[PDB]
């Protein structure tokens, strides 16, 4: 999952 | 002495906290308002939030961390956000009343307040503490921002891969915060270890954190109170 | 004319409003505040899942519901949360300002105000027409109670498992409604029809409610700042 | 899951 980190991790 | 390669670590550390961290705090304004039982949890479950949020911010400006594999800057992060937001925090924490003040009134919180959110005095008390101890260090802006990064890049937390890659990068960022010290720091002697052993008393308050988060979040009318950013951080998936 | 026992049912109806819904919209002050692109969606993902909670509240009172299977009420919940919710909004729906006015100034919302959360006019304008249409009925209280519980009880909302019985539950509702019409409404003589095609309506902003939340949803950016009451209701996880 | 919807459902 963690699709938000991953996402703001750029 | 350092080389220009230390010197631009610093100020590429420097930049990353200011980039991330508001010292008017204007954005709180934007939380579910607070409330003076868990009156205060919905306006601290937002502000920790966008508190991990900024810390994703200023990881991904610290020399190395961009480079390092998505899978260890996540794990980094959930491993180290609370102790991050903790020792940033640190910077709107007085020692004259004891509170965290981030500019007006309605954002200036005390044991009292902190302690409405699920929370107990196991985790409050022994946090508070910490913030008085590392308060009274006097530490400069850059021992601030390196004693930041050094916790966050940690090679020994959970999940990491490229321990060799992680571990040199801390080791060079702990050189440079002795430099730092012995050169620009009047009677700084001792400090260093001072410095090291508050990322002790981090990884102590990581886990009484821990432990309380678990039992909270276990019902769900609390965790329901929770962001998804918070969820996926402090919670126990793996990558 | 009605039995004591179609006369209890809308008694317990109405009574489950209004446990379920303040007139005073005391509880919008603990929401992240409102800010007049995309700057109202903390606020309303705030008050959707208030909403929504409540929406749960009530169905937990519709006599039958809590005798239905957890998986059904799941169900049930999913497919009409977001209709439940476009219904009991009627009630703070004002036709001399198309507004949705909440109490004070800074809970009065207009279509520039719920276009400020990523949905667009596609779904907006079929909204507040809706509204506007919905209005115009003069609906008694008790008229308004039934058609959310006929809305929630529909047995032709996927994953509902005991059809029979919620069937049996819609079609004395409905019943309820057509006799209480008949009876205490003046001049309502096409009313029930019109109150069963804006059944139909909410269908259709279910549709594309749906549609817009998928591609909202699918950018973490947006989605990070719902509540995960919404998350899991609006999701598509299934039981 | 529905972790949330099964504990307010009582
Ligand atoms: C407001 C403070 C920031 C100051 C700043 O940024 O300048 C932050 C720093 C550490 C935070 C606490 C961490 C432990 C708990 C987490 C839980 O999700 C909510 C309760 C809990 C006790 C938090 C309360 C708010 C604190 C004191
Ligand atoms: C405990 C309080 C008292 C209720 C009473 O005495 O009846 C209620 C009133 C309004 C509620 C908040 C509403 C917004 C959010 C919804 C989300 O699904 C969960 C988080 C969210 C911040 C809720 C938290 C609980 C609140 C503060
Ligand atoms: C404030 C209103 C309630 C009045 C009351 O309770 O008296 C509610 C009723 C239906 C709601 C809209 C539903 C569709 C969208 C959902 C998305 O998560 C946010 C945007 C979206 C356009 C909402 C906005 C707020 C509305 C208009
Ligand atoms: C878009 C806004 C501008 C930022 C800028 O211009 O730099 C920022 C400022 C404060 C932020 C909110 C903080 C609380 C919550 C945190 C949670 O993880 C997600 C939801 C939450 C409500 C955020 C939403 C986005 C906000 C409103």
């Amino acid at each position: 999952g963690h699709k938000i980190l991953h996402r703001l991790l750029q | 002495m350092l080389s220009d390669e230390q010197m631009q670590i610093i100020n590429s550390l420097v930049e990353a906290h200011h980039k991330t961290y508001d010292d008017s705090y204007s954005d709180f304004v934007r939380f579910r308002p607070p409330v003076r039982r868990l009156s205060m949890l919905p306006h601290l479950a937002d502000l920790v939030s966008y508190s991990i949020q900024k810390v994703i911010g200023f990881a991904k400006m610290i020399p190395g961390f961009r480079d390092l594999t998505a899978e260890d800057q996540i794990a980094l992060l959930k491993s180290s956000a609370i102790e991050i937001i903790m020792l940033r925090s640190n910077q709107s924490f007085s020692l004259e009343d004891m509170s965290w003040s981030c500019g007006g009134p309605d954002f200036k919180y005390c044991i009292n307040d902190v302690t409405k959110a699920g929370h107990t005095l196991e985790l409050l008390e022994p946090l508070v503490k910490f913030q008085v101890g590392l308060k009274k260090l006097k530490l400069h802006e850059e021992e601030h921002v390196l004693l930041m990064a050094i916790c966050l890049l940690s090679p020994d937390r959970p999940g990491v891969q490229d321990h060799v890659r992680i571990e040199a990068l801390q080791d060079r960022l702990c050189d440079v915060l002795q430099a730092y010290i012995r050169i620009q720091h009047p009677g700084g002697r001792l400090l260093y270890a001072k410095m090291i052993q508050k990322l002790a008393d981090l990884r102590s308050l990581n886990e009484e954190h821990s432990k309380q988060y678990r039992s909270l979040s276990f019902q769900p009318e609390h965790s329901m109170q929770l962001t998804p950013l918070v969820l996926e951080v402090f919670g126990s998936e793996v990558s």
